[PDB]
């Protein structure tokens, strides 16, 4: 298959030509995962830095799609972390904003943006703590299902986050000290 | 090389590491204080 | 808590937290819903078929395994209730009572607690007809 | 408004913009840096930038000298780098160590080169602080953190994402080596330390560190050459032979094709050597796939019939592999495939193959035209269509 | 701020504000580095600030927790402790110029001593009736627990002596405990 | 299941009931 | 102390180590 | 039945003062309980206070420093004109600058000095002093 | 006295669902194998229907007050 069929984007960019040619030699590669790999498509990628210095790549994929992806993003997203190092991998999908777009709806698909970011792990709460000086600290709270793993991903989500949804929040992991 | 770990990660290590250079350097002072407790009279100042 | 009751019970469900599909559950959307109309072509309620689903299905909430109510899902495929599942149990529950009257007439408290019922299909008639889901011109019997 | 125009007029007018006419600005440029306003500072910075390439007096140049030091003072006030009007601090610093011969305190410079460490990371701020440190190896400054921040910008070239700070770090780390004094142990470890870049897991940093390993190729003395030629050639292969990414070997091939012609003529024996040597393992397949293919490098670099010997043993394994190509034979596509490519640059090198005695080659090829695999049925065919075509 | 003094008459002013450091957020707690002129304060931020600066010079901090209170040591005076609203106790160095260490309570501690006699040593004020002496080495355990007040204990002290400890509390009451005994010998 | 289930719950059932009738 | 007489595992907690929840850095 | 959730909220704060309790727990939450704990907050009768929010109506838990004599909502919420403004802080305060009187004004709901300065005015939801 | 900001793990566990900090569900599913088929079937932990394996119409557990019993020989999982 050819990486630019796996692009649902008229013009690919290189970074998205480089990640369809990935995703196209796990399909090769995979005797049956193709099955499902094959299927599903993405429409686009972003590269966004993180404070700790490194990048995150959210692909925007359909919602659709978007479930098929989350029954194989485990597989997928390992893979993709070992074709690029130093690249968080991640799938968040592209959801229509549009009615200027409305508060309320920014607000929602900035929430799911989070729930389907903190994937494969799931929101335990959201906290906000209100300073005595006027100040805000927003912390979302994590389960431990796979505590390492995000552990070595916390700040590329808050960096997402920010650069995504213009917020500042601290992601903390509950029944652990970090 | 290694590919650098997360900040936090890396953090936590050079705290680690710094917390165990404070406990050697504050244990400096173990054998006066146990001077001081074994000490029969403190005449203050000492 | 209770009307009619002096009764202060709290016991009920609790909806998680998490409002997204649980990640042990591995069955299409869409095979839920031919299950759904299917127990509904049956003939069973919307309370009851949740119960199924949940039961025997692992479907903890329809609205979070498919993102839609059932009632919509069997609304959207041509089923819908005559009336709302509320005031039709609430109906059939008179007609018990007021069956039960006829051949006991004595039965006081019953008389009673007949009219604790009706009284509940009157307000719930009411509010059904405000929202226009039950047309004006109807009235209980 | 005044500083406004000011730099306007003089970019639009070249005549302007020298030391006679700007002379008496000079004085109100120096107090308009120190004004409270946050803007007019900023418009102070940019003209005064415009205007450091510009020769002056001694009355007049040493408004840089004072401007120094308030930039200077603004960067300690502020509270982040991340700010406009304090990058344009950091770039008139960056630019006032360029071009004026004065320079400022050492303390000074460790202070900025601290503030200028975090930032070396973050993408968005990368740039200005890469473009002060580019000034401080530029005109060669020595300070003792200089030689820290060597290190520190050699971990974040091959441990980093980003294109850019491979192509920026890549050349400070290259001119650092090139040019500070050093002594030989470190530089042994230096290039150790490269070797075994070229081991790193991303596929970005094996990449980022070939460049590195391309400008000593391309731009080093003979003695210093003939010394890693034999370091680098088998830490070349290796990443060219065995390597998840395909774009890495390609490189590496690359890079061994354009370092062979330059190796001394007793520099490339040891290369024939190790060919040889690994032509002459008959008993493991995975050693003629190194072979094979480590002669096709050979080949197009110094050409055809430069060692008679190893071209011999090219042929005998050819003729070896493909001979053996039935249902029985327990050779693997792989190996097949390699013998056949390696005959393609073979037959573009040297005509022999048309001669009676390679006939056995040719029926051999013939027969793997209708190999198992599709792969060896598209290289015999490109080879048989030139068989048709000569 | 500057007071003029009657310690000593050997001159004869400057009486009021002598410098203001401004801050993005707001400060609750202060307290100076006994040698050397730094002093570090505990806003939203834990920063370490120095005189002749107005911005603050280094910023501490394990994570996005706010810091409540803070005690510079006396003995090893490089060490520093504070208090986060998360309930947590943070040790800090400055030699290293970050953090060392964290143990999370159960309930909030409002204040710190630290022993002027046993540098390794500290008591804590903690919210729930009690106070608590630590060692710095091993903070997985406490040295010692007071346990005779009725509400948070709100601040501690240590005496010059060492030996000697005084709690206040929200229950209207000054407790003072022997260092090696773990009951009130008196009431205020 | 079967005791549970409904005759006239539906639009369609009573619908079905109502052909019926006449 | 009425539990003790049947569940078979209970640690004993020290009362110098209950009001401690975790520590970041084991020892 | 619930007529006033920002009663319930001063409420319990005023209870817990009374009890010595150091920190009160308040549900359900809302943006007028918040923004009245912010006016609060600022005038340092109250000390931190967290959101908990459970997707429902939500719960606030406020740290109380034993500093607030008292804190009051006035219903059914009046209109209040600039002119009646001090008639107001007559009313419910025992001293004239002790305490302060909450507008929800055009702007928002803060304290009366702020609307003296902003020239604003609007209906009475409570005071604190 | 007590942290809500921070109760210790095992209160909440002993509290009541809807008086804890978040209320949520106390009850699960199970992953039921078949005595019969061993097939495996979803069952919730407080399932209010005989649930039949499908394959062998066969009752793997009985509603209670509380959580259905399991049906003898029926074993399970939680999932």
């Amino acid at each position: 298959s050819a990486p630019q069929a796996k692009i649902l984007s008229q013009a690919p960019t290189e970074l998205e030509l480089q990640v369809a040619q990935a995703f196209v030699e796990l399909e090769n590669s995979s005797p049956e995962l193709k099955a499902e790999l094959r299927p599903l498509q993405f429409k686009s990628i972003r590269e966004i830095d993180v404070a700790g210095g490194k990048k995150a790549l959210a692909i925007f994929v359909p919602v659709p799609s978007l479930a098929g992806f989350h029954k194989v993003q485990t597989k997928l997203t390992r893979e993709l972390e070992k074709k690029f190092q130093d690249r968080h991998v991640i799938f968040l999908a592209e959801r229509r904003i549009l009615p200027r777009p409305r508060s309320r709806t920014l607000t929602a698909v900035h929430d799911k943006i989070l729930e389907d970011l903190v994937f494969p792990t799931e929101i335990v709460g959201k906290r906000v703590r209100y300073l005595v000086g006027g100040n805000k600290i927003q912390k979302v709270l994590l389960d431990s299902k796979d505590v390492q793993q995000i552990d070595y991903k916390l700040e590329s989500f808050q960096a997402v986050y920010n650069k995504l949804t213009g917020k500042q929040i601290v992601f903390e992991i509950p029944s652990e000290t970090h | 090389y290694e590919v650098p770990l997360p900040q936090r990660i890396q953090q936590r290590h050079d705290r680690k590491a710094a917390y165990e250079i404070s406990r050697q350097e504050v244990s400096k002072w173990n054998d006066i204080v146990q001077q001081n407790r074994r000490a029969d009279h403190l005449i203050f100042p000492l | 808590g209770r009307m009619h009751s002096a009764g202060k019970g709290i016991s009920s469900s609790a909806i998680p937290y998490s409002r997204n599909a649980p990640a042990w559950f591995k069955l299409s959307s869409e095979s839920v819903i031919e299950q759904i109309v299917k127990y509904a072509r049956k003939g069973l309620t919307p309370s009851q078929i949740g119960v199924l689903l949940r039961d025997a299905h692992g479907v903890t909430q329809a609205r979070v395994i498919t993102g839609n109510k059932i009632m919509r899902i069997l609304k959207s495929n041509g089923l819908a209730p005559e009336i709302p599942e509320d005031l039709y149990y609430l109906i059939k529950k008179a007609v018990s009572v007021r069956k039960h009257l006829e051949r006991n007439r004595k039965d006081k408290d019953a008389k009673f607690r007949l009219i604790l019922i009706e009284s509940r299909i009157h307000r719930l008639a009411r509010y059904y007809r405000t929202v226009a889901v039950l047309p004006p011109n109807w009235k209980y019997e | 408004f005044a500083l406004d125009l000011l730099r306007n007029v003089i970019t639009r007018h070249r005549s302007f913009l020298t030391v006679s006419h700007l002379e008496g600005f000079i004085p109100f440029l120096r107090d308009s840096l120190l004004s409270e306003n946050e803007g007019v500072v900023i418009s102070t910075l940019r003209i005064l930038i415009t205007l450091i390439r510009l020769d002056f007096s001694d009355e007049s140049s040493e408004i840089f000298k004072n401007c120094a030091r308030k930039v200077l003072n603004i960067i300690k006030v502020s509270p982040s780098t991340s700010s406009e009007l304090c990058q344009m601090g950091l770039k008139f610093l960056s630019a006032f160590i360029r071009h004026t011969d004065s320079t400022l305190k050492d303390t000074a410079l460790s202070y900025v080169l601290g503030r200028v460490l975090p930032d070396l990371n973050e993408p968005s701020r990368q740039g200005l602080a890469f473009n002060f440190l580019k000034a401080l190896v530029s005109k060669h400054i020595m300070l003792p953190e200089l030689y820290d921040i060597a290190d520190t910008t050699r971990e974040i070239m091959v441990t980093n994402h980003s294109k850019e700070i491979r192509d920026v770090s890549r050349s400070v780390y290259y001119q650092f080596l090139m040019e500070y004094d050093q002594s030989k142990g470190r530089l042994e470890k230096q290039f150790k330390f490269m070797v075994d870049n070229l081991q790193y897991p991303t596929e970005s940093g094996r990449q980022s560190v070939m460049e590195l390993i391309n400008l000593i190729i391309t731009k080093a003395n003979p003695a210093l050459l003939s010394k890693l030629s034999s370091s680098f050639f088998l830490a070349l292969v290796n990443v060219s032979f065995n390597d998840d990414a395909p774009r890495c070997r390609e490189m590496a091939s690359v890079l061994i094709s354009t370092m062979l012609p330059k190796l001394e003529n007793k520099d490339l024996e040891i290369v024939e050597k190790y060919i040889a040597a690994w032509l002459k393992q008959v008993d493991n397949a995975s050693f003629l796939n190194l072979g094979l293919r480590t002669y096709k490098v050979y080949l197009k670099s110094i050409g055809f019939e430069h060692t008679i010997e190893l071209d011999e043993l090219a042929i005998k394994r050819i003729r070896y592999i493909l001979s053996d190509t039935s249902v029985g034979s327990e050779h693997q596509w792989d190996l097949v495939y390699s013998a056949l490519n390696t005959f393609s640059s073979y037959m573009e090198a040297t005509e022999s193959v048309y001669k009676h005695g390679f006939k056995d080659i040719w029926d051999g090829i013939i027969t793997c035209l209708l190999y198992p695999h599709s792969w060896v049925r598209q290289s015999a065919a490109n080879l048989v269509h030139q068989l048709i075509a000569n | 701020w500057s007071i003029n003094v009657d310690d000593y008459s050997n001159k004869n002013n400057e009486e009021g504000l002598i410098r203001t450091f401004d801050g993005e957020s707001a400060f609750q707690g202060i307290d100076s580095h006994r040698e050397n002129s730094t002093f570090a304060t505990g806003g939203a931020k834990i920063h370490l600030w120095d005189v002749n600066r107005l911005k603050p010079v280094s910023d501490l901090s394990w994570g996005a927790d706010n810091i409540t209170s803070l005690k510079f040591n006396q003995n090893e005076t490089d060490i520093l402790a504070s208090t986060g609203s998360d309930n947590s106790i943070v040790l800090y160095d400055l030699r290293t110029n970050s953090p060392t260490q964290k143990i999370v309570q159960t309930m909030r501690t409002n204040a710190i001593c630290w022993n002027p006699m046993e540098a390794f040593n500290f008591v804590t004020a903690n919210e729930d009736h009690n106070a608590y002496y630590y060692d710095m080495r091993n903070l997985s355990r406490s040295l010692n627990v007071f346990k005779d007040h009725v509400s948070a204990v709100m601040d501690v002290d240590f005496s010059p002596t060492g030996d000697e400890i005084v709690t206040g509390s929200y229950d209207k009451s000054i407790r003072i405990y022997k260092t090696n005994h773990g009951h009130s010998r008196e009431i205020y | 299941i079967d005791k549970k289930a409904k005759k006239d719950f539906y639009r369609f059932q009573v619908r079905e009931r109502k052909k019926q009738e006449i | 102390a009425n539990e003790r007489r049947t569940r078979k595992d209970m640690p004993y907690i020290s009362e110098r180590k209950k009001q401690i929840v975790g520590t970041v850095h084991k020892y | 039945t619930r007529s006033s959730v920002l009663a319930d909220a001063l409420n319990a704060i005023n209870n817990a003062e009374k009890t010595g309790k150091r920190q009160v727990l308040i549900r359900p939450s809302s943006k007028v309980i918040i923004k009245f704990l912010q006016v609060m907050q600022k005038h340092g009768y109250i000390g931190e206070f967290e959101y908990i929010d459970d997707h429902r109506s939500g719960k606030i838990v406020v740290q109380l420093n034993g500093r607030l004599n008292k804190c009051g909502v006035i219903s059914p919420r009046f209109n209040v004109k600039i002119g009646d403004i001090e008639k107001w802080t007559a009313n419910l305060l025992p001293a004239r600058q002790f305490g302060y009187v909450i507008l929800t004004t055009s702007a928002g709901i803060m304290d009366h000095e702020e609307a003296r300065r902003k020239h604003v005015s609007g209906k009475i939801l409570g005071f604190v002093y | 006295v007590q942290d809500l900001l921070h109760p210790t793990a095992a209160s909440e566990a002993r509290k009541h669902k809807l008086k804890t900090l978040v209320q949520g569900p106390r009850s699960y599913f199970l992953d039921v194998k078949c005595p019969g088929c061993l097939n495996i079937t979803t069952v919730f932990s407080h399932a209010q229907t005989a649930v039949t394996c499908e394959s062998c119409s066969t009752i793997l557990c009985t509603p209670t007050g509380g959580k259905a019993k399991l049906s003898e020989g029926t074993s399970f999982r939680r999932k």
